[PDB]
């Protein structure tokens, strides 16, 4: 239910 | 019109891809990165349009918004009348495969063995048995399950990479692309092929297309299928033709991913290029075959037979499904 890595 | 750039990862893919460039008259042109990783990165800049993704990578690059557009079929297990471009893909099956010879291994002994991964983050190297083996377990320590392992991308130093090899130099131990001699899903067969490995985590096809005379490169030349079994959830093993009784999982097909804005011309472009380049492509073999690079799938996996087309216009959570979704998020709570 996260975002984006970079 | 616009033209496509490609983004391939590291320098074998980069040479495919310049080729592949030269061909198209630049309707397709380069960007090189040295991991998938920072090629998503470099189609999140702008500075590529897309590339084709193994279904862990997709979940990486949808949480970053990039979309799925094309993926790769496969020749089909039954017959169909529709054209490949239009023919529903079937997933591939994710698997553990040990030597016969290696007698008393079995899924519930894996513990403390030597591992051989595509990569970290890849479905079935990576995120379908580590998320079984951490569950299993009750423990987020995956990188202490195996005594040594090869998982390129994880930290060169650590365990993980102890069995990665490099390049023939070997400079480059356990980076993510073609360069590492166990990258992939032909550097893992290879990994338990030589017995660096007891295990590896691959998926049924591998087996096959490098086993039996099905690939003429050296060190699996000579490979016999029977000297190979398949590790299956329940404790037992089975021959390597046993694979739909004996997988660890389905995994969504590899895929082509961009910028949701750039979609629709990527997808119009690769559909022009295959008729082109691709399998019976006008083409092909005369001057390029865009889904060959002699077994070591660079670009696209040496058995695609074309990028089809997806059913309803798919987000990546659709395209990946949604037990396989969480599954990674699940497994991804653990770092
Ligand atoms: C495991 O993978 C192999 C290799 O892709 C599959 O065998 C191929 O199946 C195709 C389509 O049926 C045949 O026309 C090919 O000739 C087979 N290849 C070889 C090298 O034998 C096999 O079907 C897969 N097993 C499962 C259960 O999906
Ligand atoms: C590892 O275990 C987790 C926790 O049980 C699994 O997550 C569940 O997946 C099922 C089937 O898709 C869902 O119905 C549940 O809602 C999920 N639970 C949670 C807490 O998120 C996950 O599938 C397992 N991983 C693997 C690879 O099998
Ligand atoms: C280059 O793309 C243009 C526009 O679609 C097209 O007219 C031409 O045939 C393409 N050539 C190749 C070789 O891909
Ligand atoms: N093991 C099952 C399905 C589990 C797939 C699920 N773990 C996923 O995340 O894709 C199989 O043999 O087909
Ligand atoms: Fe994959
Ligand atoms: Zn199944
Ligand atoms: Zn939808």
């Amino acid at each position: 239910l996260e975002a984006c890595a970079f | 019109y616009t033209r496509v750039v490609w983004c391939a990862v590291g320098p074998e893919e980069q040479k495919k891809c310049q080729q592949w460039s030269q061909q198209s008259g630049q309707n397709v042109t380069c960007a090189t990165a040295s991991t998938t990783d920072d090629c998503i990165v470099l189609v999140l800049k702008g500075e590529a349009d897309a590339l084709n993704l193994d279904g862990g990578y997709i979940y990486t690059a949808g949480k970053c918004g990039l979309v799925p557009v094309l993926a790769e079929n496969r020749k089909s297990s039954k017959h169909s009348s529709l054209d490949c471009v239009l023919r529903p893909t079937e997933g591939y099956l994710a698997v553990a495969v040990v030597k016969k010879a290696n007698e008393g291994l079995t899924w519930n002994s894996l513990k403390d063995k030597k591992s051989c991964h595509t990569a970290v983050d890849r479905t079935a190297g990576w995120n379908i048995p580590m998320g079984l083996i951490v569950n299993q377990t009750g423990s987020c320590a995956f990188d202490e399950f195996f005594s040594q392992s090869c998982a390129p991308g994880a930290d060169p130093k650590s365990r993980l990479c102890a069995l990665c090899a490099g390049d023939d130099q070997g400079l480059d131990k356990c980076v993510p692309n073609s360069k590492e001699k166990y990258y992939g899903y032909t550097g893992a067969f290879r990994c338990l092929a030589e017995d660096v490995g007891d295990v590896a985590f691959v998926k049924n096809d591998t087996v096959w297309e490098n086993t039996n005379g099905e690939s003429t490169a050296d060190w699996a030349k000579n490979l016999k299928r029977e000297d190979f079994r398949l590790l299956c959830l329940d404790g037992t093993r089975k021959p390597v033709t046993e694979a739909q009784s004996c997988h660890l999982a389905v995994a969504p097909n590899h895929a082509v991913v961009s910028r949701s804005d750039r979609a629709a011309h990527v997808e119009q472009v690769l559909l022009h290029q295959q008729a082109l380049f691709g399998k019976n492509g006008k083409n092909c073999p005369d001057k390029f075959c865009l889904f060959k690079s002699e077994t070591k799938n660079l670009l696209f996996n040496d058995n695609t037979e074309c990028l089809a087309k997806l059913g309803g216009r798919p987000t990546y959570e659709e395209y990946l499904g949604t037990e396989y979704v969480t599954a990674i998020a699940n497994l991804k709570k653990c770092s």
